[PDB]
């Protein structure tokens, strides 16, 4: 269980890629998770039929 | 000793509130927040004698 504290304020992307994480499960103090101006902007592309680059 | 232990305590409590500067802050006002009223939060930020990074 990862609790984000009512201090945290988002402000980088968590990337998984071929995790198993089934068991794992993300909770936070409060009931709003804030998302700031990521550091880092790295951008994932989705080849599909409109091709269309996205930020998460 | 009690009260020499709340001196103690006291000097703990200024050290932290000098130290404050450099973090950040999320007060909560409702009935289960840190403080009951905005009334009230903004009477204890005002009292802070160092204002933190981010409230």
């Amino acid at each position: 269980r990862v609790i984000l504290l009512k201090d945290y304020m988002m402000r980088e992307q968590l990337f998984l890629r071929d995790k198993r994480y089934n068991h794992i499960t993300i909770t936070s103090e409060n009931d709003i998770v804030e998302a700031y101006e990521t550091e880092l902007n790295r951008q994932v592309e989705i080849k599909t039929n409109p091709i269309f680059r996205v930020k998460p | 000793v009690n009260g020499l232990a709340d001196d103690i305590q006291k000097m703990k409590d200024t050290y932290e509130a000098l130290t404050l500067s450099n973090t950040d802050v999320t007060y909560t006002v409702g009935q289960k927040g840190d403080f009951d009223t905005l009334n009230h939060c903004f009477e204890h930020i005002e009292d802070l004698i160092v204002q933190p990074k981010s409230i």
